[PDB]
């Protein structure tokens, strides 16, 4: 016995949710929380000073902005919950939370102490009748409906690469890098300086990453597009002012393949990705060359497939035709696959009961794990 | 259940995207395996002499 | 050629194998001819025997793996419990 389960789809820097057997995510809104760097002893303003969404990028100007959550590691599990109850909102829910089911993600190669004081925080704090999370790319394979597939998420700083082969991953062949366009726009902060111009405030620096987002694309030879000269075409700030590009279009992006540049012993998505593609079947490769699944909003670039052809090209098969699956829902595409397996009468199989928490709780997630 | 008002919501219901809920309502039901055992042992049950 | 080997305890080997072939060069004398022949055959031998060896090589990865594989299509382990219940996905594709 359950009600309508709702999937959260936490996009590493923007969470999503909505209810069962739906097509969008019914809510879209990120993970940080502002509160005012100002006080007054006026009588008659606003009061909350706790800040999700609209209101805190209605007045960014005081409520400083902290993301609690790293890498899925969050540090303010407490805000979470206030996070969460958020989601409880009036605008938001007005429903209940400890009688109905639901289902949030879960990305690997992560600690299991987030995933215990995760069950603690909905089974403690809230008393949900059952609730089961997995790993993410199942869900991306729900939205594309291909057995075999090698998914590549995108968060804010996040990104992993899984093969599945008919529902079934490759534990010994799974990798993962902790950068997406987080420190891609914390780059384009020190091109900012490189050239002089600071960006500290928080709010500030997410403008920077809304311009990131907003005028980036990908090179084709970096360091023979680097002979020309960037003519730099001027964006002018939402406060009017001068905005000049550099290399930074093209070249701030690809800092992904050169960590070592950036200051870490790694190689690269399509490096260590297509190594442990090495690492699997001598003939299931041959299934991945088609099944290439492209996923993580962070994706977003002129010619990001095709620099991505270039680098399959980079590291060539033995002349084996290979194609690349890049839909337009990727970040969607992980939410609508939880709202297809959350529309399945076989969650009664993949479910743990909040009775099975109260009976064991942590054995309960050490033995039924997956 | 015959009742068509209920029967109405419930296909609305259905209609709500919410299939699975309204099949495992019916699925619920054991009326099946009931009225199969009433007339299994209704000729043992009426007409005792 | 002509092979027969058994072993019995408590499995069946039953090895059985040959090579026939035949070659055609034109007479000299004795000890070219004699040299000739027996130099043909001997290195023939040692090379299909050594052949063998190397069949024994491609029993362990090719024939076994041909009909009785080492590993599953994940390579690695097989969860019982995981095939007694939960129904991986196979309603996705
Ligand atoms: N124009 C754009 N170019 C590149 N990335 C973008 C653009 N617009 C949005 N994004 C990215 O969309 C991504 C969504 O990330 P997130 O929701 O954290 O993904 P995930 O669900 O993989 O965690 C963000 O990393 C953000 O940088």
């Amino acid at each position: 016995i359950a009600n309508q389960p709702v999937v959260i789809d936490n996009g590493s820097g923007v969470i999503k949710a909505g209810f069962a057997g739906d097509q969008i995510p019914k809510y879209c809104f990120p993970n940080y929380v502002g509160r005012p760097k100002h006080v007054r002893v006026m009588a008659g303003a606003l009061e909350g000073d706790i800040f999700i969404g609209p209101k805190a990028e209605e007045h960014r100007g005081l409520l400083s902005i902290r993301y609690p959550m790293e890498h899925g590691i969050v540090k303010d599990w407490n805000d979470m919950e206030r996070i969460w109850q958020y989601v409880y909102s009036k605008d938001q829910l007005q429903t209940f939370s400890e009688e109905h089911p639901v289902l949030l993600t879960e990305a690997p190669l992560n600690p299991r102490k987030n995933r215990e004081r995760a069950a603690e925080v909905f089974f403690e704090t809230f008393n949900v009748p059952a609730l089961f999370i997995s790993m993410q790319a199942v869900l991306s394979l729900y939205a594309t409906g291909r057995t075999t597939g090698v998914v590549l998420d995108s968060g804010d700083g996040v990104t992993h690469a899984v093969p599945i082969y008919e529902g079934f991953a490759m534990p010994h062949s799974i990798m993962r890098i902790d950068i997406a366009g987080r420190d891609v726009s914390r780059f384009l902060r020190l091109y900012l300086r490189k050239e002089g111009y600071d960006f500290h405030s928080s709010s500030e620096f997410e403008i920077v990453k809304a311009i990131k987002e907003r005028a980036c694309y990908l090179s084709i030879n970096p360091q023979k597009d680097e002979t020309l000269e960037t003519e730099k075409a001027q964006y002018y700030l939402p406060d009017g002012s001068t905005i000049e590009i550099g290399p930074s279009r093209f070249r701030a992006p690809e800092l992904l393949f050169r960590p070592d540049l950036i200051g870490e012993e790694s190689e690269g998505i399509h490096e260590v990705l297509v190594f442990a593609i090495q690492k699997s079947d001598m003939d299931l490769r041959r299934t991945l060359f088609s099944n290439i699944v492209l996923s993580g909003g962070s994706t977003l670039f002129k010619g990001f497939g095709d620099r991505l052809l270039s680098e399959v090209k980079k590291l060539a098969p033995k002349d084996v035709k290979i194609r690349i699956s890049a839909p337009q829902e990727r970040l969607y595409s992980t939410w609508i696959g939880g709202s297809i397996l959350a529309s399945l009468d076989t969650f009664k199989k993949m479910w743990v009961s909040k009775k099975e928490y109260e009976e064991d709780g942590a054995r309960s997630i050490h033995r039924k794990t997956f | 259940r015959e009742s068509p008002e209920v029967l109405l919501t419930l296909d609305i219901l259905k209609h709500g995207k919410r299939f699975h809920a309204t099949v495992s309502f019916d699925t619920d039901t054991g009326l099946k395996q009931a009225l199969e055992t009433v007339n299994d042992y209704n000729p043992l049950m009426k007409d005792f002499p | 050629l002509k092979i027969q080997v058994h072993y019995y305890e408590d499995g069946n080997v039953q090895l059985v194998s040959h090579k026939d072939v035949q070659d055609s060069v034109t007479v000299s004398n004795e000890a070219q001819t004699a040299k000739e022949f027996i130099k043909i055959i001997e290195h023939a031998e040692n090379e299909y025997q050594t052949a063998i060896s190397e069949n024994y090589q491609t029993m362990s990865d090719t024939t076994f793996k041909a009909l009785r594989r080492q590993l599953p299509v994940t390579r690695t382990k097989i969860d019982w419990n995981k095939i007694l219940s939960y129904k991986i996905g196979k309603e996705m594709q």
